[PDB]
């Protein structure tokens, strides 16, 4: 960026139940005014502009939209320029209108806004914005330079049946019950130590009975998952979870991984936890003494 | 007294055959000539294996035909001594000659690459008739701050003149003009160039294009400049978008943008309309006497946004003059030498101030209100004036006369035209009056011989000798018959593809008269020919009639040229040039190289015989001792 | 998988786009009628949706150097997508590519289900299992702009590929382009 | 029985012709393997629009596709030959 500044602010407004306000915030770094600008907008997956509004700032000086682009049926008008006569390298200047989402989806991709002065268009700034996303930012999860794509579900009526299915797909490649020690936290990926108390099924990792494991999961998922430390757990995934080289391996906490709260000793003892402490149980021998039904 | 006559090319060249005229005038019998070069100064007898014999068959005229090698011989011009003995008798005259083969194309598969991205060049090669010939050549390819960064050495033997070569640009590297140099491993001097450049580019999906309604911007114009702005995708179809536009004043390569005339129009249904207006103009430098802006220049720089932001382009329309006039003047296409009482043929050419020549455009002389005549197809007007035998310069002065312009717009421009001086001042002249139209091969020529003596001697004259100089060399020398009484005679030209894109006219006779004094008396005459190929080549379609082909099909290419022929073929998303189109090979590129490597300096004539003689490119050395100026020179006369 | 339209099952995408092409060599053996030489010649014409210039030298010992005009042949279509991706990416950064759809149909408007393929190599909304299509309508005689969102994950050479298909009729498009990505 | 309607004929004289083409179709595909890419590219279209068409039992669709199909034959044919 830094020739251009960028602040887009995705709000929903007060008094439909979709409906919302983009408001779009540049200046310019330099001494003086910025001269004619372009800024080259997109609507989310679902909206686009209300044109009551887009035609006001039109009439508006220092700011015009093509007829071209007014004409069209608000429907059809899923990106759109806005031409600026200016933009002050003193303060933010500012703008927005209203959307509006006409069409009903699941997984509705982020809009994003971009900035430039007509002669030089390498020195641009382009900030994107999404209703859930923080920054109309995707999921990613990100080691030092090492990146992976997390824009997947979080892992996701039990029986010793549906266990000894479920898990001996291809993918299953590790089965553990394993406690946890260490529960670290960061702005941008979160962590977790589990040591393991028994390898069920040993995966293209050397991994002897007590050695910890590092695993980690998405800032997104804190709800998906209930984290108690000492809290034991049974858990399986694949081989493809894995991250980085070896022997400094860790575990991907992704959707084809599957996590349930394995209960304590003297916590079975509970006329309501026996449904589980009993399947569990079983599954642990079903798994070590015969293995795979195919 | 019998007098033989020796006339060769004014600077002769190396590895390539060259002709020189031998005659015997007013001599009996059969005459055997041997004709011998030496290198200079001393004896190497570097070309002595010819020989010939001047028949009263025919005329007593002779064909030389020699081939000078490249021994083992700076920064001074190297010459010769010819020699040609006539029987026993033996004349010689000492000429200028060049290491300068021949030329040098070099073609590029595209104008512009990226870093990663191989270039494909071929090395075309050819002598000065422009035939491939089969040298060795170097070529280096310099990056843009001139370090060579790869050289090869190649050989054009059995290659029919054509080397293919390629260089994979590394993947970082200096963007920027990057060149290619090749020279004749012979001389190093004669260097040849092309450029290309290297840049990081996706490529466009549309060409814009930048338009004055007039070629200049006239200073009283109170409309200002006008531009019509046009964009339109590579695949033909019209653009939709919105355009930004501004101007600026050049000098020299000085350049000054005027911020002000920044404009921001839509472009609709692929065009624009869009203006600089007087005032910007001027507030834009400082508001002084308009006049002071003459002799500058404007320029208009657009940028196109399709609607969707997809796609941006860039485009400027550079140097459109400012002028007082929209028309200029121009005499370096007419001689600058008349015979006094003699037609002369004015021939004026007329440039819009880009620097293309104007169709239709009148012109007359200061004098005559009756005399007027336009401006053919090449921007030429053909005037005739008839001249007083007065031994005066004739100055002439030529202004254009177009209507609806007052004549202050109107453009004029001045040369002076000196007689031709004659031996002892005898008053003998010989004028070749040419039908001027554009000539093309085929066409027949008619070259009007008129004969300007006391018919004293006038029964003496009993033919002109003629020769043709065409790419700098030789092309046919001849005769023609005369009887007295006799003023004009008419020569038939035929005119064949060997004569473009133009060729030399020179014919002399000669003769005893006044006081047993043996003349001279000779013309040169410039005759620019129809430009084009001298073979042909067309690349149309193969299925005669059809629908635009789609991604990926069969198209059958139709190739019409001449037999035994080779041809290189490359296709180029057309998106390239919008990115660049500069550098590209032209056949009109070649003509111009071969235009700029004339001996002959000169539209027509001579100050007296023997400047006719050095003008286009010739000598004339004689028995009698009546010898050209020397020719030490290789270019013309510096301008 | 039996509706009025075709099946990315069946998209063979566009992909050969050079800048120059056809760098080859013929010679006018053929009998000369008319003093000229005719060779029809068969080439195959590269993906791109542009003008071709077509320029041919000459060269013979007889009559030397030619340089021909420019032939011009234009290949297109009346319904397809253009992949507009920038020169360069730098891995792990999030950018917003643009797949526009040319529709040049004389008066109608076409209805297409446009998708962005899945690449591992690429983080999008498009997963293994999931692909990502909008439905969109483009007017006739113009341009709908398709905005796809995506982070490049591995440096090198990688590959973005959109196809669209229109509905009633059975007209398809898919361009493969690539781009470089460099890392920081 | 007696005899078919107008309609009634043409109708399954076109659909028959378009049969008669979709039977040897899979031989085609087939035969692109070693074509230019173009070549697949259209008969992978061509194909569905008859099988959409056949189905259809609209004249239009039909013959339109009919022909569609018909051509890219050819242009195999054609493509073949050029390789002995
Ligand atoms: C003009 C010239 O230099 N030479 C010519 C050439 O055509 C040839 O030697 C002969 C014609 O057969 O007559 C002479």
């Amino acid at each position: 960026c830094n020739k251009f500044d960028l602040k887009v602010t995705i709000k929903p407004a007060p008094e439909a139940k979709n409906t919302m306000i983009l408001e779009i915030c540049t200046r310019y770094r330099g001494d003086q005014d910025a001269t004619m600008s372009i800024l080259d907008i997109s609507m989310m997956t679902g909206f686009a502009p209300d044109t009551d509004d887009l035609k006001q700032l039109a009439n508006g000086v220092d700011r015009y939209i093509s007829k071209y682009e007014l004409d069209k049926a608000f429907s059809d008008r899923n990106t759109l320029i806005i031409y600026l006569d200016k933009v002050s390298h003193s303060e933010d200047d500012c703008l927005a209108f209203k959307v509006h989402q006409y069409f009903n989806v699941e997984l509705i991709q982020p809009g994003a806004v971009k900035v430039y002065a007509y002669y030089n268009l390498e020195e641009s700034c382009t900030r994107f914005y999404h209703p859930e996303k923080e920054d109309g930012k995707l999921n990613k999860l990100c080691r030092d330079e090492l990146c992976r794509c997390a824009e997947e579900n979080c892992f996701i009526k039990v029986t010793l049946e549906e266990r000894l299915d479920k898990a001996c797909e291809p993918g299953v490649d590790y089965v553990y019950k394993t406690r946890l020690v260490k529960v670290q936290l960061s702005n941008d990926f979160d962590e977790y130590i589990m040591a393991i108390e028994q390898t069920i099924k040993s995966g293209s990792d050397e991994v002897q009975v007590g050695q910890q494991r590092t695993f980690i999961s998405p800032i997104k998922c804190r709800e998906a998952l209930k984290l108690e430390e000492k809290k034991h757990y049974l858990m399986w995934g694949l081989s493809s979870d894995f991250w980085g080289e070896k022997p400094n391996l860790s575990y991907i906490i992704g959707k084809d991984t599957w996590v349930e709260h394995w209960p304590e000793e003297d916590e079975c003892q509970d006329e309501e936890n026996q449904k589980q402490c009993q399947d569990l149980g079983a599954f642990t021998e079903s798994m070590v003494v015969f293995g795979c039904p195919n | 007294s019998p007098m033989y006559s020796i006339i060769t090319p004014n600077i002769l060249r190396l590895e390539s055959e060259e002709t020189m005229v031998l005659e015997a005038h007013d001599a009996q019998g059969d005459v055997p000539v041997t004709v011998t070069v030496h290198d200079f100064p001393g004896k190497k007898l570097v070309l002595s294996s010819e020989k010939t014999v001047l028949t009263p068959a025919t005329n007593h005229m002779g064909n030389v035909t020699f081939t000078i090698p490249a021994n083992r011989e700076k920064g001074r011009n190297k010459f010769v001594t010819v020699q040609a003995t006539f029987g026993t008798q033996v004349v010689e005259k000492v000429v200028l000659v060049s290491l300068q083969s021949g030329y040098l194309f070099i073609q590029t598969d595209k104008t512009i690459y990226t870093p990663g991205s191989t270039v494909l060049y071929r090395i075309f090669t050819v002598n000065h008739k422009l035939l491939p010939v089969g040298r060795t050549v170097m070529v280096n390819i310099e990056n843009p701050e001139g370090i060579p960064v790869k050289q090869d050495s190649l050989s054009s033997q059995n290659q029919l003149g054509v080397l293919p070569l390629s260089w994979d640009i590394p993947e970082l590297v200096n963007m920027g003009q990057w060149k290619i140099r090749a020279y004749y491993e012979n001389s190093p001097q004669q260097v040849f160039s092309t450029e290309f450049e290297v840049k990081e580019y996706v490529l466009p999906s549309f060409e814009v294009i930048v338009e004055p309604t007039e070629k200049f911007y006239y200073i009283y114009n109170e409309k200002g400049l006008e531009v019509t702005i046009t964009a339109r995708f590579l695949y033909g179809k019209k653009v939709e978008g919105t355009a930004f536009v501004i101007f600026g004043i050049q000098d020299g390569e000085q350049r000054i943008s005027l911020p002000e005339s920044l404009k921001r129009i839509p472009i609709e249904d692929g065009s624009g309309e869009v203006v600089l207006s007087r005032k910007v103009l001027l507030d834009g430098v400082q508001n002084p006497r308009a006049e002071d802006l003459v002799g500058k220049s404007l320029y208009v720089s657009a940028t196109v946004i399709l609607h969707s932001g997809s796609d941006m382009v860039q485009a400027e329309r550079s140097g459109i003059p400012i002028v007082t006039s929209p028309y200029q003047i121009h005499f370096t296409k007419t001689p600058k030498y008349f015979k006094p009482g003699m037609p002369f043929d004015l021939m004026v050419f007329v440039t819009n101030p880009d620097g293309s020549p104007a169709y239709r455009v009148p012109v007359a002389v200061q004098g005559e209100d009756t005399v007027q005549s336009l401006t053919q197809g090449d921007g030429v007007a053909k005037l005739s004036i008839n001249t007083h035998p007065s031994q005066k310069p004739l100055s002439i002065t030529v202004r254009t006369k177009k209507q609806e312009l007052s004549e202050a717009e109107q453009a004029t421009r001045t040369m002076q035209a000196l007689p031709y001086s004659t031996v002892g001042n005898s008053n003998n002249y010989l004028h070749l009056s040419v039908l001027r139209t554009e000539l093309r091969p085929g066409e027949t020529l008619n070259v009007n011989f008129l004969l300007r003596m006391d018919r004293a001697h006038e029964a003496k004259i009993r033919y002109y000798t003629y020769l043709i100089m065409n790419k700098g060399r030789l092309l046919k020398a001849g005769r023609q018959v005369r009887e007295p009484g006799q003023d004009l005679v008419v020569l038939p030209l035929s005119i064949t593809t060997d004569f473009i894109p133009s060729f030399r006219l020179v014919a002399y006779y000669t003769l005893i008269g006044a006081s047993g004094q043996r003349e001279v008396v000779a013309d040169s005459v410039w005759v620019d020919v129809k430009d084009s190929c001298v073979g042909s080549l067309v690349v149309k379609s193969g299925q005669s009639e059809d629908r635009q082909p789609v991604p990926g099909q069969q198209m059958t290419l139709k190739i019409e040229g001449d037999h035994g022929a080779r041809v290189v073929l490359v296709a180029v998303d057309k998106g390239v040039f919008v990115l660049n189109k500069k550098n590209k090979l032209t056949q009109s590129k070649i003509w111009d190289v071969v235009e700029k490597a004339d001996i002959g300096c000169t539209p027509g004539s001579g100050k007296d015989y023997a400047g006719v003689f050095s003008d286009a490119g010739l000598t004339f050395t004689s028995s009698s001792g009546q010898q050209t100026a020397q020719r030490a020179e290789l270019q013309c006369p510096q301008p | 998988l039996d509706e009025d339209i075709i099946a990315e099952e069946n998209i063979v995408s566009r992909s050969e786009f050079p800048e120059s092409w056809l760098w080859n060599v013929e010679d006018l053996k053929e009998p000369p009628k008319n003093g000229i030489s005719t060779k029809l010649m068969n080439i195959f014409l590269k993906d791109s949706i542009t003008t071709w210039e077509i320029l041919a030298v000459s060269m013979s010992d007889k009559k030397g150097i030619c340089v021909a005009d420019p032939f011009e042949v234009t290949v297109m279509q009346d319904f397809f997508i253009d992949l507009r991706l920038p020169y360069s990416v730098v891995r792990n950064e999030q950018v917003e590519i643009r797949a526009v759809l040319y529709n040049y149909r004389q008066n109608q408007e076409l209805k297409v289900r446009v998708e962005l393929l899945h690449n591992p190599a690429f983080c999008s909304l498009a997963t293994t299992k999931r692909r990502h299509q909008q439905t969109v309508t483009i007017p006739p005689k113009s341009s709908l702009s398709v905005p796809y969102v995506i982070v490049p994950l591995k440096t090198g050479l990688q590959e973005v590929e959109v196809k669209a298909a229109v509905y009633h009729h059975f007209i398809s498009d898919g361009v493969r382009k690539s781009l470089k990505v460099v890392p920081e | 029985t007696s005899l078919p309607t107008s309609n009634e004929y043409q109708n399954e004289k076109l659909a028959n012709e378009l049969k008669s083409l979709l039977d040897e179709l899979n031989v085609n595909e087939l035969a692109t393997g070693s074509l230019n890419t173009y070549y697949k590219r259209t008969i992978k279209i061509s194909g569905q629009k008859a099988m959409y068409a056949l189905k259809s039992k609209d004249f239009k669709k039909m013959s339109e596709a009919k022909y569609q199909l018909q051509k890219i034959y050819n242009e195999i044919d054609e493509a073949l030959k050029s390789k002995y």
